[PDB]
């Protein structure tokens, strides 16, 4: 929740290197992984987007 | 000439014998009652006047109110009863209305020997009452004599006559010395010359057997008493018409200077401050009469918050600039007995000599002692502040009607509101200079706590019902109070007694941070709570407490997670407040949340920190 | 009545948590009984003379008795918050006859159209005509659990003071007093309500033969005393009307058929109007 | 600005106050400084040098 | 002591400020209006 927050509106200074260790295909699998409960995946959910 | 006392009338009690002074009263916090010799007797009055008025009232029922009080408590558990607190709640609120009914029509009737009367506290608004079943503080086998807002059945007096002159029936004179004795404890009211330790000079007041006599000497009359009239003995704003400015008195350079403050709100009459009030008084022959205000008569202006007078006397250093106008300036003086403080009242309109002053009327000062008139000028006091916000007042001898005044009254409640605030500054530094020393005892931390309560309620705008004080939810809170609390200074005095226990002065705090977790400190718990919860009321939807207490952030940070409630106080501040967040942020702040995340990990910091980026 | 007001205990601890023998009269109480009804039997058959000499004697000091027995009912059954439906707390098993007594002794300074007391009673300082129309509109309890008969005298006590207030006199200096205490509603809901105790308690039979105290006789009273009252209160007048469309009016049917005005003269030559 | 014989809509003048003490609806005293307003002009009348 | 203003009442007007004069006229025939600074004052009338 704190990286989603701190990557908000167009902020590059931490894009540029928080999205260097998670990827989209990270993500996507944590996306998929339905063994993880709800509350983090949304938590990736907004974090990707 | 003298004439007989009324219903309605405001009096002063004067006590004579083995000790001789004006019964007065040491604060709005405070529910004691004082006699001063020292402060002055009947030819010189005290400086502090307005303490010592009582208002004469009729009898009041109390006994709906003595049902719904006396067992209020919770002392049982059944399921039958609320049906009759709405009922008589609603009784006792028909018993109000039909007390305050009686007392407007008995209103103006003479006061004869042998009838029951209660006693008023203007400044208080509080019954004079005595308690038959408490004794007395200083005196053991008396009773005690307190303040009571609602009163009770000891705020019964009898009047009686001291002189053998008078007798039973017979209607009361004014400057008669009388008796007054309760009616459910029998001891007249003494003068006790048992001195206060904590203020010098205070004998105390009590019930008992003496032969004390209570002098009464008029203030005012009934017919008087009018809130459309300008009268003695009120609080106004002098606030100039073409200037648009408020005429103030403030301290600069170690000396008072009164000015028109260069009032930058957009708003003329929105600059309320407590510098700004003023005390009118009507000059008479008799020291201790206030009396009406008529279009003839005699003027005087006292400050409110110094209690200096307003005076003007030739000016020492412009008297120098006419040999290298303005012939003299406006000063306050200490003293106002003298020809010097004294001004004439002058209409805007045809309006008759002998009339009534009204409340709120434009009107022009003429100084009349040297039959000058009251003038605005440009020349700053501040000559060497770049933004010069003190204008210099000054007298002419030509009179126009460009420069004048309104008298904007101030309504009672706004000033027993100032008073209550200064008393709980005054008490609450007091309490924090103790405590930072580690030498209190029990009675005293109880004051601090109903203390603590009371401010609550006070910012809160609300009234105690016996339900939570640290859990209460209210409506939008009282605006102007919340100024008062900012301005009056009772936020440093909370700041000061919240760093108070913490504090060392080369021995060692006298508590730990983190042994608040023992069951012996849980009112410590309890005072740092209401700390907190008096802090997040204070800066609720209002800027300037908000920027006020943001400066504290850095103080306020690190006693996080000892369950003082400093996390609804700091969430409060951090969420509805943009621009504070923007300016009063740095890097010392997120490293601390940061630190605060390494040793005692938590997602709650996690959370505040990652709440104050959005 | 110094000593009602002093040791009068109402617990009040039963009174502020809960719905989200002792203390025998005093002697100074209990010699009230006698010189009430002492002062009753001053009074009967109607003596005018004795009837007005026991409010102005024409003495260098006047005592008006009737105002202080006025006074002694309004603080013994609870003053004024007694009259907002707090009676039920306020009278016990023990005061039942003094109260009684009290009423039967007003109700014999009023019979007889004694004008000046009957002015007097309703146009007092104090308010013991709203603990009246209390007694009549409001319920007993726990009186009303267990003592039937006790409440059902003193609502006929206080039913019989109330139409001796309004005896004989059609003028609106009194009238316009009790229609402000109780509302023309509350009238009408206790004239409904008394029918169907005394249709249920009649249809049981075992010798109901026309009882003194018999909810049909009080409800009949009240019926009386909103005919006499309905002159100055055209909205009563409306509600009284019967064979409207809202049920319950049988009640209203059945004590508007029983009910009978005459039209007598006086020994003085003045007319006065009777309902019966 | 000139006189006409029997006048015309230009005759007719707001009495303004010039002082802040003196608001609408304030009766008009004698010797106070007022402003002169035309109501179909709405130019105060200029006294110019 | 003073007093209000009525309909009726008979008045002059008084220029203050940049300009200080009576307010006049030049004569029947010319319809213009003049303000005469050094004619007089609220002291001196012209
Ligand atoms: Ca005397
Ligand atoms: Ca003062
Ligand atoms: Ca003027």
């Amino acid at each position: 929740n704190l990286f989603a927050r701190m990557c908000l509106d167009r902020q590059y200074l931490a894009i540029n290197e928080i999205s260097g260790q998670l990827d989209v295909d990270l993500i996507l699998r944590c996306m998929s992984d339905e063994n993880l409960p709800y509350d983090l995946r949304a938590s990736f959910c907004r974090l990707m987007l | 000439m003298s004439s007989f006392l009324h219903i309605g009338d405001i009096c002063s009690l004067y006590a004579e014998g083995s000790t001789n002074g004006f019964i007065s009263t040491l604060g709005l916090v405070d529910d004691r009652c004082v006699v001063q010799p020292e402060a002055g007797d009947l030819n010189n009055p005290p400086k502090k006047f307005r303490d010592c008025l009582f208002k004469l009232c009729p009898m009041n029922r109390y006994s709906a109110q003595k049902q719904f009080w006396k067992a209020a408590k919770p002392g049982a558990n059944s399921t039958t009863d609320a049906v009759l607190l709405n009922k008589l709640h609603h009784a006792a609120d028909l018993e109000k209305k039909q007390n305050e009914t009686e007392n407007r029509k008995l209103l103006g009737t003479v006061i004869q020997y042998g009838n029951v009367i209660q006693l008023l506290h203007l400044k208080s608004n509080k019954y004079l009452t005595v308690n038959k079943r408490l004794p007395a503080l200083l005196e053991k086998n008396a009773m005690r004599v307190t303040l009571d807002e609602a009163g009770n059945e000891g705020s019964w007096f009898y009047i009686q006559p001291f002189y053998k002159l008078r007798s039973i029936g017979d209607s009361v004179v004014i400057g008669d010395k009388v008796v007054l004795n309760p009616v459910n404890a029998g001891q007249p009211l003494h003068a006790s010359s048992h001195q206060l330790v904590d203020n010098p000079g205070c004998n105390e007041v009590n019930s008992v057997n003496c032969n004390t006599s209570w002098k009464i000497v008029l203030f005012m009359k009934w017919s008087d008493n009018k809130d459309d009239i300008l009268k003695g003995g009120d609080v106004v704003r002098l606030f100039h018409a073409e200037q648009e400015k408020f005429l103030t008195c403030d301290e600069h350079r170690k000396k008072q200077h009164v000015f028109l403050r260069t009032t930058g709100r957009q708003s003329a009459t929105s600059a309320t401050s407590s510098k700004a009030l003023w005390e009118v008084e009507v000059v008479q022959h008799d020291p201790c009469r206030g009396g009406a205000g008529y279009w003839n008569s005699l003027f005087r202006f006292k400050h409110l918050a110094t209690g200096h007078y307003l005076a003007a006397e030739v000016d020492p250093d412009f008297e120098e600039e006419c040999l290298e106008k303005m012939v003299y300036s406006l000063v306050s003086v200490p003293e106002g007995n003298d020809i010097s403080s004294i001004f004439e009242l002058d209409p805007t309109t045809l309006r008759g000599g002998d009339s009534l002053v009204p409340r709120n009327s434009y009107v022009r000062l003429r100084h009349l002692c040297t039959n000058t008139w009251v003038h605005s000028t440009n020349i700053p006091i501040d000559k060497e502040e770049e933004k010069p916000v003190m204008l210099k007042i000054g007298t002419s001898p030509l009179k126009e009607d460009k420069e004048a005044f309104a008298i904007v009254p101030v309504s009672p409640a706004e000033v027993r509101d100032l008073d209550f605030a200064n008393d709980a500054s005054k008490v609450l530094g007091s309490i924090a200079g103790k405590l930072e020393k580690g030498t209190i005892t029990q009675n005293e931390r109880r004051s601090v706590t109903k203390l603590l309560e009371d401010l609550v309620y006070f910012v809160t705008g609300g009234t105690n019902s016996g339900q939570d004080v640290l859990e209460v939810v209210f409506s939008k809170p009282n605006r102007e109070r919340q100024k008062l609390m900012r301005e009056q200074n009772i936020l440093k005095q909370i700041f000061k007694l919240l760093q108070a226990p913490f504090t060392d002065c080369g021995d060692g705090p006298m508590l730990r941070l983190e042994e608040l977790g023992d069951q012996r400190h849980a009112p410590f718990r309890h005072i740092c709570r209401l700390c907190y919860r008096v802090l997040r009321h204070s800066q609720q939807d209002y800027r300037k407490n908000q920027e006020y207490i943001a400066k504290q952030f850095g103080f306020m940070q690190k006693q996080i997670g000892y369950d003082v409630l400093a996390e609804d106080t700091i969430t409060a501040l951090l969420h509805n407040n943009r621009k504070l967040l923007e300016k009063h942020i740095t890097a010392a702040e997120i490293d601390t949340f940061v630190s605060l995340v390494r040793k005692n990990r938590e997602p709650r910091f996690l959370d505040y920190l990652s709440d104050l980026c959005v | 009545q110094q000593e009602i007001k002093a040791t009068v205990t109402v617990n009040t601890s039963d009174l502020g948590n809960k719905k989200k023998d002792d203390l025998e009269m005093s002697a100074v109480i209990t010699i009230m009984q006698p010189i009430l009804r002492f002062l009753q039997l001053l009074c009967e058959n109607h003596n005018r003379d004795l009837q007005n000499f026991l409010r102005c004697q024409n003495n260098k000091t006047n005592y008006n008795l009737v105002c202080e027995t006025l006074q002694f009912l309004d603080c013994i059954c609870g003053s004024t918050t007694g009259g907002l439906g707090l009676l039920g707390l306020y009278i016990n098993e023990k005061n039942v006859a003094l109260i009684n007594q009290t009423l039967e002794s007003l109700t014999e300074y009023c019979q007889g159209p004694c004008h000046e007391n009957q002015n007097c009673i309703a146009t007092h300082e104090s308010n013991g005509i709203d603990i009246i129309t209390a007694l009549i509109l409001n319920d007993i309890n726990p009186l009303g659990k267990k003592r039937m008969d006790l409440v059902l005298e003193l609502k006929n006590n206080a039913s019989k003071l109330l139409l001796a207030i309004m005896e004989s006199r059609h003028d609106s200096e009194n009238a316009e007093r009790i229609l402000y205490n109780m509302r023309p509603k509350e009238l009408v809901e206790v004239i409904k309500k008394a029918y169907m105790q005394g249709e249920v308690e009649f249809e049981d039979g075992e010798n109901g033969e026309d009882g003194a105290a018999s909810p049909r006789n009080v409800g009949h009273n009240i019926y009386i005393l909103a005919h006499q009252l309905a002159r100055h209160n055209k909205e009563l007048q409306t509600m009284l009307k019967p064979g409207g469309q809202v049920d319950g009016d049988e009640a209203l049917e059945f004590y508007a058929k029983h009910t009978a005005q005459i039209e007598i003269v006086r020994l003085d030559r003045t007319m006065e109007q009777i309902v019966f």
